[PDB]
RNA sequence: AUACAGUGAAACUGCGAAAAAUCAGUUAUCGUUUAUUUGAUAGUUCCUUUACUACAUGGUAUAACUGUGGUAA
RNA sequence: UUGAUGAUUCAUAAUAACUUUUCGAAUCGCAUGGCCUUGUGCUGGCGAUGGUUCAUUCAAAUUUCUGCCCUAUCAACUUUCGAUGGUAGGAUAGUGGCCUACCAUGGUUUCAACGGG
C-alpha cells in the first residue's frame, strides 16, 4: 500500500486522502498503464468514490478487449479498448499531446479488433511457432514473415491475428513514452545502433526529425491510412504560441 | 448482507406481474399534454442505448403534438415495431414502454395496430426465451398487461380473437410463460361482463382436447384477489365456470374446474369462500357432480353438502361415489348424516373396498355395516385386514366370524369336498376366507396335506392350521407330515392351542439347524416355536430370543458380544442352536454393529461342531437360487378418475385407485390375493 | 487415586478410587501400553488386561516413569472377561453420528452393490413442540446425475480442444506451404 | 524470497556405497531438490554405442581433488567408477554380432570398466556416469599409471 | 422435498500476515526465483483383459461434538 | 529445407535409459435442454477451484560503473584460521573462495592504501 507518489499522468487530486491506487498484476507495466479505479473516478467521472466503481465493475457492465474483468485494480493499460455495454460506448485509450491517456468515442466496426507491438517471435513447445504482444496475449500460429518491433491486428472474438503491418523503412507510425510522445510519421532516417538508441525518425506537417529508443515506438499502418484513430485533430503539438497567434 | 445473486429461475418465481399492484411508477401520469412525449423524452435522458437513440433521430420531429401524433401514426409504430423486432436486448424497457404508452395515448384508433403488436411482442418473448434475462420479459408482459388495461373497454367482442392470438403464451411447453400470459389474461378476466365472459369460457373450453395448466392458471389468478379474499368477479365467475360446465363442455373440464376449486379453497379459505359455496351449491342443485363435491369436500357447509348429496344419491338409484363416500366419512363432522351415510353406501356396492379406502383413509368407526354388507353378498378385504395393524385386526375380528355363517358352512363343505396348484389356489382362496368360521377342519386339512404331499399351498396349510387334546394330535399328524414363515407361524398357534414327545422325540435340533436362514423374522418365529416346543415337551435360547426379536447397533453388539460370552462359558440343542443363530447373526447384512461383533466373538469357541461345515454352507449358498411361486389369469383395471393434475389431490386420487386395482376384478383380485409375500429369499453378494 | 478407565467397545468411563500404595508400586516405573492385572489392581473387578496411556497429576500434565502426585490415573479395557459392572460394562451409550460417505454407509448397512442407497440414511428426529422435524444428513461421493455429466463435460473438453488445436495446426500448415509457393 | 546473509553453510551429503537412501530437500522457488546418501546404483552409458542402463556401481578409485575420498569412498562428479560392464557387454554381443575399440575389449574379460560421474547426486538425486572412450580413455590410463 | 438444498454457531480446509559505510542513479541477468494477475496451454494411467475387468467414481483419520477428570488461576 | 539474438552449449525436435516420484480433474453453484435405440439410455451450457509448461506482470536477488567531511609530528596494510588467482568439487534458488583440496605468492598504495573523530 506505498503511494501518494504516482505516475503523475493519472493526474489525481492531492487532497483526495493520502494514497493512491497499486495496479495489480496484469497485461501492461507500473508505470504506463491506467486501472479502472482511476478511469472511472477521476479520469471521465460516471462513478463518485471507488467502491461505487466496484459496483460498476462488479455488475458486469464493463468489458476490457472482449471479456468482462470485474477487477478494480485491474492494470488495462495501453491500446485496448472498453466496451461500455450500457452508453453504446466504446472506450479506446490512446495517448495524447502532453503525456495524459486520452479517450475516445471508437464506433463498434473498429472496436470490434484492437492492435499492438509484438515483443518476441519463439518456437514455444513441440515445434510450434508462437508470438507474444506487449499485452501478454501470447498468440500461436503467426505468419511467419512477423518479425520483431512488429504489429499484428488480434481479432478479439477469437484471439487470432487479421492483418499485420510489416514495418520498414515508411509505414505509418506511432508513439508511446519519453518525451516525444504523440507523434505521427516515420519518413526521415531508419538508424540502427547495436543495443538500442536508435529510432525511425519522424516525418509530420512541419516535418519534425524526432527520435526516441525503438523501445518507445511502435507502428499503425500506412501514411494516411492509419488503422486507429487519433484524438484532437491527429496529435502534433505544432506550438501553443503560434496557436494562440492564429487562432 | 444483500446482494444475493439470484438465479434465472428465482428471478421468475419471485416475479409477478400486477401492474395495478405496480405500486407508484408516476412518470407517465405528470403528462405534459401528450403523454407521449412525456414518456419518450424522460427515457430519452435516462437510457442511452444506441437503437433507441438511432430510434429517436428518426423519430424526434414526429413526437411532440398529440395531433401530430395521430396524424403521423403509421410510421412511428412501424419504426417502433422495426426496432422492437430488431431486439437488442438494452433497447427493450423503452421501445416496450413506449408502446404501452403508444396504446395510451391512441385508445379506439390503436385497433388496426392491435393484431400486429401482440405477435411482435409474442417473437420477442420466444427471443426472451432464448435470451435468458428476467428483466426482458419482465418488461414484455408488463408492456402486454398495460395494452390490456388500456384496451380493455374495447375488447369486450375479441375475447376470442385475442386468445386466439395468445395461444403461443398460453400453451408454449414452458412453465412459467403460461403463468405470466395467464394472470395479464386474467386481469383481462376481471372486466367485460357475464355474458360476454360465459361465451367466451363456452369457446375456450374446445381448446382442452399445457392448455389446462394455463387455464388453470388463468382462472385461478383470475377469481384470487390480493390477499386472503376473493375478488368481486368471483360469484359470478363461478356460476360462469358451473353453467358452462355440467354436460355442454368437454371431458376434462370437470377437473380443470375441481383443480381451480382446490386452488381458491386453498388460498382464500377463511370468509369469502360463504359468498362462492352459495352460488355454487345453487348451481349445483340442478342435475359429473360428484367430481366438484369431492373437490369441495376434500379441502378439510355440512347440511347443504348432505342434502346435495342426498339428492344425488336419491338421482343415481332412480367408483367415484366410492370415493366420495369416503371423502365424506373422513371429512364430515356430522352424526346423523354419517349414520344415514353408512346405510346408503350400503345400498351402494363395492362396500368392502370403500371400507378398505376408509380404514386406510381414517379408522374412525362402525363396523357394523360391513356384516350386513357381507350377508348380501369376501377374499382380499378381510386377507388385508387380516395382515393390517393391531386395532384394525381388533376391529376385524368383530365381523371375521360375524360374516355369512350359511356361506362360511358352505365354505367349509366345498372345502371337507377336496379335489386338490390351481386347485391349491382354489383352496386357500376358500381358506383365507373360511379361516374365521375344529376336529373336522383338522381332519380335511390332515387329509389335503397327505393329498398334497407349492410353498404359497404349505402357507395355506399353515393359514388353515392357525384357523385351528384333537388339535395337538392333528398338529402330532402335521409334524409327521414335516411360506416356512407362515408354517412356524402356525406351528406357534398350534403349541399356543408326552405322548406327541414320545412319538416325535431330532425335531428339536432339526428346527435348530433350520432357524438359519436369510430372514430374521424367520429365525425369531422359529426360535418362539423351538421355545414352546421345547416348554410344553434353555436360558441361552431366551436370551438369544430376547437378543434376535444406532443406540440400539450399540445394545445388540453388546448383547450378542454376551450371549456369545455365556455360550463359550457353558446339551447339544443348545450348542446347535447357539451356532445356527450365530450364523443368523453373522448372515442378517443389515446391521455392521452386529456382523462385526458376531465375526469378533465367534473365534473364540471351539470349532468342528458343524462349523467348517456351516462355513462352507455359507460360502456355497450363493450357487443358485430363485423363485417361482405361482401365477394367474389377467382382467382390466384404470377407472374412477375424478382428477388428474392437481396438488395432492392427484396423490389420494392415486392411492384410491390403487386399491381399486388392488381389489378389481377377479383376475386382478385372485393376483393381489397370491401377492400377500411371505419373507425374502435374499442377501447374497456378502455371505 | 482417582481411576478414570474408558471402555472402547461399550464407549464408555467411570472413575474408581483406588487403596492400595504397594499397587501404586505397581504403577510406578511402567511405560506407555504395558501389563497392568485387573485382579491385581482391583477389588472390585477380576482378570483383565489395562494398558496405560497417561495421566494427570496436579495442575493436568501430561520420561515414562510415573511419579507419585499422580492422582487421576487414564486406564483402557483391553480383554474384557465376565463381570457386569455398573459403571465400565454395562453402560451402554450410542453412536452420536452414522456414516455419511456412499460406500460408508454401503459397508455400514451392507448393500450389495446395485442398490443405489438413497433410503437407508441415518435419521435423526427434533420437534419444536408442534411441527416434528426429522433430518437426513447428506450423501457424499454418491452417483448423482450431475457428477456424471460433469465429467463427461470434462472429456467432451478435452476431445474439442484438441480438435480445435489440430485444425489449427493444420491451417498453419497451408499457410506455409502458401509462403513456400510465393 | 532471497534474502541474504553475511557468512555461513550447510553440512555435505559426501554419499557413500551402500545400502541407498535419497531425501529430499526444500529449495526457494521451485525444484525440491534431493540428496542422495550413501546411494549404490547408478545410470551409465557408453558414449559412443550410445546404450544407457541402471548398473550397480563397484566404487570410485579416483577423485581429482581429494585423495581421501577415494578411500572413504564418496561419489561426487567427476570421478573414475568400476560397475558391472555386463550390460553394455550384452548389448554389445546381441546388437554387434562380435560375442566377445582394443583397450576396451581388453577391459571386458577384465570385468569391470571405467566412468566419470557427470550428475551431482550429493544436490540433484541421482548418479549418472558416461564410460570414457578415446583420448578421455588415454589420459585416464595415465590417470591409472599415476595411481601405480 | 425419505440423501441434502436458502439461513447459519463452531471447527476442518484455502490464502495472507516476510564517514565508498547507507545510498542517489546507471548496466546486465545469454548468472537466479518467478508466488498472484493476464494469454495460450494435455485424447497416451488397464489390455501374460473371455472363467471381463473399482470409473455410474474406491480407502482411512480425525476436528467441531459427546463423555471422564485434574487445576490454585 | 528452418526461429531469434551483437552473441550461444539459446529456443526447440529426435535419439538410448534412469525415474523411491511429477502432472495428465475421484472437486463445486446455477439451469435443466436436444435425441430416440423411453433406458434413470445417449449427449449438452454458463464458470468456481486445482494442475503441466511458456510468455507478461509485479516482487525479490545479486552485479556494472559516476558521485560525500578533516587528515602523512596517520605509510605500509593483508596471507593467521585462503590474503590474492587458477583447476576440480562441495554447495546454492544461484555466479562467485561462499567454503573443501592441489598448484602459484600474491593483492592495495604515497594520486594518500591503512588508521584516527
Amino acid at each position: 500500500l506505498k503511494r501518494l507518489a504516482a505516475p503523475h499522468h493519472w493526474l489525481l487530486d492531492k487532497l483526495s486522502g493520502c494514497y493512491a491506487p497499486r495496479p495489480s498484476a496484469g497485461p501492461h507495466k507500473l508505470r504506463e498503464s491506467l486501472p479502472l479505479i482511476v478511469f472511472l473516478r477521476n479520469r471521465l467521472k460516471y462513478a463518485l468514490n471507488g467502491r461505487e466503481v466496484k459496483a460498476i465493475l462488479m455488475q458486469r457492465h464493463v468489458k476490457v478487449d472482449g471479456k468482462v474483468r470485474t477487477d478494480t485494480t485491474y492494470p488495462a493499460g495501453f491500446m485496448d479498448v472498453i466496451t461500455l455495454d450500457a452508453t453504446n460506448e466504446n472506450f479506446r485509450l490512446v495517448y495524447d499531446v502532453k503525456g495524459r491517456f486520452a479517450v475516445h468515442r471508437i464506433t463498434d466496426e473498429e472496436a470490434s479488433y484492437k492492435l499492438g507491438k509484438v515483443k518476441k517471435v519463439q518456437l514455444g513447445k513441440k515445434g510450434v511457432p508462437y508470438v507474444v504482444t506487449h499485452d501478454g496475449r501470447t498468440i500461436r500460429y503467426p505468419d511467419p514473415n512477423i518479425k520483431v518491433n512488429d504489429t499484428v491486428k488480434i481479432d478479439l472474438a477469437s484471439g487470432k491475428i487479421t492483418d499485420f503491418i510489416k514495418f520498414d523503412a515508411g509505414k505509418l507510425v506511432y508513439v508511446t513514452g519519453g518525451r516525444n510522445l504523440g507523434r505521427i510519421g516515420t519518413i526521415v532516417h531508419k538508424e540502427r545502433h547495436d543495443g538500442g538508441f536508435d529510432l525511425v525518425h519522424i516525418k509530420d506537417s512541419l516535418d519534425n526529425t524526432f527520435v526516441t529508443r525503438l523501445n518507445n515506438v511502435f507502428v499503425i499502418g500506412e501514411q494516411g491510412k492509419p488503422y486507429i484513430s487519433l484524438p484532437k485533430g491527429k496529435g502534433i503539438k505544432l506550438s501553443i504560441a503560434e496557436e494562440r497567434d492564429r487562432r | 448482507k444483500r446482494y444475493r445473486y439470484s438465479s434465472f429461475k428465482a428471478r421468475i418465481d419471485d416475479l409477478k406481474i400486477e401492474p395495478a399492484r405496480n405500486l407508484e411508477k408516476r412518470v407517465h401520469d405528470y403528462v405534459e399534454s401528450s403523454h407521449f412525449l412525456a414518456s419518450f423524452d424522460q427515457w430519452k435522458e435516462i437510457n442511452l442505448s444506441a437503437k433507441f437513440t438511432e430510434f429517436a433521430a428518426e423519430i424526434e420531429h414526429d413526437v411532440q403534438t398529440l395531433p401530430q401524433i395521430l396524424y403521423h401514426d403509421k410510421k412511428i409504430f412501424n419504426s417502433l415495431v422495426s426496432f422492437i423486432n430488431f431486439h437488442d436486448e438494452f433497447s427493450l424497457q423503452p421501445l416496450l414502454d413506449l408502446l404501452a404508452q403508444f396504446c395510451h395515448d391512441l385508445g379506439p384508433d390503436f385497433l388496426k395496430f392491435y393484431e400486429e403488436a401482440i405477435k411482435t411482442l409474442i417473437n420477442l418473448l420466444d427471443a426472451a426465451i432464448e435470451f435468458e434475462s428476467s428483466n426482458v420479459f419482465e418488461w414484455g408482459f408488463n408492456c402486454l398487461a398495460y395494452i390490456f388495461k388500456y384496451l380493455s373497454k374495447f375488447l369486450v367482442k375479441k375475447l376470442v380473437l385475442t386468445c386466439d392470438l395468445l395461444i403461443p403464451l398460453l400453451s408454449h411447453s414452458k412453465e412459467y410463460l403460461s403463468r405470466f400470459s395467464a394472470e395479464a389474461l386474467s386481469f383481462l378476466v376481471r372486466k367485460c361482463p357475464v355474458s360476454n365472459l360465459r361465451e367466451f369460457v363456452r369457446s375456450v373450453f374446445e381448446k382442452l382436447e399445457l392448455y389446462e395448466g394455463l387455464l388453470i392458471l388463468f382462472t385461478e389468478s383470475m377469481t384470487s384477489t390480493q390477499e386472503t379474499l376473493h375478488s368481486k368477479a368471483k360469484a359470478i365467475m363461478s356460476v360462469l365456470l358451473h353453467e358452462a360446465l355440467t354436460k355442454s363442455s368437454p371431458e376434462r373440464s370437470v377437473s380443470l374446474l375441481s383443480d381451480i376449486w382446490m386452488n381458491i379453497s386453498k388460498y382464500a379459505s377463511i370468509e369469502s369462500l360463504l359468498p362462492v359455496y352459495e352460488v355454487m351449491y345453487q348451481d349445483f342443485n340442478d342435475s359429473r357432480i360428484l367430481k366438484v363435491l369431492t373437490t369441495i369436500v376434500f379441502s378439510e357447509i355440512p347440511d347443504w353438502n348432505k342434502i346435495t348429496i342426498l339428492i344425488e344419491r336419491i338421482m343415481s338409484q332412480s367408483l367415484s361415489q366410492d370415493k366420495v363416500a369416503f371423502l365424506f366419512a373422513l371429512f364430515i363432522r356430522n352424526s346423523d348424516v354419517k349414520t344415514l351415510t353408512l346405510f346408503h353406501q350400503k345400498l351402494f356396492n363395492y362396500a368392502l373396498t370403500n371400507i378398505s379406502d376408509c380404514f386406510l383413509e381414517f379408522f374412525q368407526f362402525a363396523l357394523r355395516l360391513s356384516y350386513e354388507r357381507v350377508f348380501s353378498f369376501f377374499l382380499q378385504l378381510f386377507l388385508k385386514k387380516n395382515w393390517q395393524s393391531q386395532g384394525k385386526k381388533i376391529a376385524l375380528f368383530f365381523l371375521e366370524v360375524d360374516d355369512k355363517p350359511e356361506l362360511q358352512k358352505v365354505r367349509e363343505v366345498n372345502f371337507p369336498e377336496e379335489f386338490i396348484d390351481f386347485f391349491v389356489t382354489a383352496e386357500i382362496n376358500d381358506s383365507n376366507d373360511l379361516f374365521e368360521i375344529a376336529i373336522i377342519f383338522k381332519y380335511s386339512k390332515l387329509q389335503n396335506t397327505e393329498i398334497i404331499i407349492e410353498r404359497i399351498f404349505s402357507t395355506f396349510a399353515s393359514p388353515d392350521n392357525f384357523t385351528k387334546g384333537t388339535l395337538l394330535k392333528i398338529y402330532r399328524k402335521e409334524d409327521d407330515a414335516s411360506l416356512k414363515t407362515i408354517l412356524d407361524n402356525y406351528e406357534n398357534y398350534k403349541e399356543s392351542l408326552g405322548w406327541n414327545k414320545l412319538v416325535s422325540n431330532p425335531s428339536e435340533s432339526l428346527k435348530g439347524l433350520m432357524s438359519h436362514y436369510p430372514s430374521l423374522l424367520l429365525s425369531l418365529t422359529d426360535n418362539f416355536m423351538l421355545p414352546d416346543g421345547k416348554i410344553r415337551y434353555t436360558l441361552m435360547i431366551l436370551q438369544g430370543m430376547q437378543v434376535p426379536d444406532m443406540v440400539i447397533e450399540e445394545i445388540p453388539l453388546t448383547l450378542q458380544n454376551a450371549r456369545d460370552l455365556t455360550i463359550r462359558i457353558k446339551t447339544k440343542t443348545d450348542k446347535l442352536v447357539s451356532s445356527f443363530f450365530l450364523k443368523y447373526l453373522f448372515g442378517l447384512l443389515t446391521v455392521r454393529f452386529s456382523p462385526v461383533w458376531t465375526g469378533v466373538f465367534d473365534t473364540l469357541p471351539n470349532v468342528y461342531t458343524k462349523d467348517e461345515a456351516l462355513v462352507w454352507k455359507l460360502v456355497l449358498s450363493f450357487i443358485k437360487l430363485p423363485d417361482e411361486n405361482q401365477n394367474l389369469d389377467y382382467y382390466q383395471p384404470l377407472l374412477e378418475d375424478g382428477a388428474n393434475k392437481v396438488l395432492w389431490d392427484s396423490s389420494v386420487v392415486r392411492l384410491r385407485d390403487t386399491i381399486d386395482t388392488f381389489s378389481h376384478i377377479w383376475s386382478k383380485y385372485s393376483t393381489q390375493n397370491t401377492s400377500i409375500i411371505s419373507t425374502t429369499i435374499e442377501r447374497r453378494g456378502n455371505t | 487415586m482417582k481411576l478414570n478407565i474408558s471402555y472402547p467397545v461399550n464407549g464408555s468411563q467411570k472413575t474408581f478410587e483406588i487403596d492400595d500404595e504397594h499397587r501404586i508400586r505397581v504403577f510406578f516405573d511402567k511405560r506407555i501400553g504395558q501389563e497392568v492385572d485387573g485382579e491385581a489392581v482391583g477389588d472390585e473387578f477380576k482378570g483383565y488386561v489395562f494398558k496405560i496411556s497417561g495421566g494427570n497429576d496436579k495442575q493436568g500434565f501430561p520420561g515414562a516413569i510415573v511419579g507419585p502426585d499422580l492422582a487421576v490415573l487414564a486406564l483402557v479395557i483391553v480383554k474384557k472377561g465376565e463381570q457386569e459392572l455398573e459403571g465400565l460394562t454395562d453402560t451402554t451409550v450410542p453412536k452420536r453420528l452414522g456414516p455419511k460417505r456412499a460406500n460408508n454407509i454401503r459397508k455400514f448397512f451392507g448393500l450389495s452393490k446395485e442398490d443405489d442407497v438413497r433410503d437407508f440414511v441415518i435419521r435423526r428426529e427434533v420437534t419444536k413442540g408442534e411441527k416434528t422435524y426429522t433430518k437426513a444428513p447428506k450423501i457424499q461421493r454418491l452417483v448423482t446425475p450431475q457428477r456424471l455429466q460433469r465429467k463427461r463435460h470434462q472429456r467432451a473438453l478435452k476431445v474439442r480442444n484438441a480438435q480445435a488445436q489440430r485444425e489449427a495446426a493444420a491451417e498453419y500448415a497451408q499457410l506455409l506451404a502458401k509462403r513456400l509457393s510465393e | 524470497r532471497k534474502k541474504r546473509k553475511f557468512e555461513l553453510g550447510r553440512q555435505p551429503a559426501n554419499t557413500k556405497i551402500g545400502a541407498k537412501r535419497i531425501h529430499s530437500v526444500r529449495t526457494r522457488g521451485g525444484n525440491k531438490k534431493y540428496r542422495a546418501l550413501r546411494i549404490e546404483t547408478g545410470n551409465f552409458s557408453w558414449a559412443s554405442e550410445g546404450i544407457s542402463k541402471k548398473t550397480r556401481i563397484a566404487g570410485v578409485v579416483y577423485h581429482p581433488s581429494n585423495n581421501e575420498l577415494v578411500r572413504t569412498n564418496t561419489l561426487t562428479k567427476a570421478a573414475i567408477v568400476q560397475i558391472d560392464a555386463t550390460p553394455f557387454r550384452q548389448w554389445f554381443e546381441a546388437h554387434y554380432g562380435q560375442t566377445l575399440e582394443s583397450s576396451v575389449e581388453s577391459q571386458f574379460s577384465a570385468g569391470r570398466l571405467y566412468a566419470c560421474i557427470s550428475s551431482r547426486p550429493g544436490q540433484s538425486g541421482r548418479c549418472d556416469g558416461y564410460i570414457l572412450e578415446g583420448e578421455e580413455l588415454a589420459f585416464y590410463l595415465r590417470r591409472l599409471t599415476a595411481k601405480k
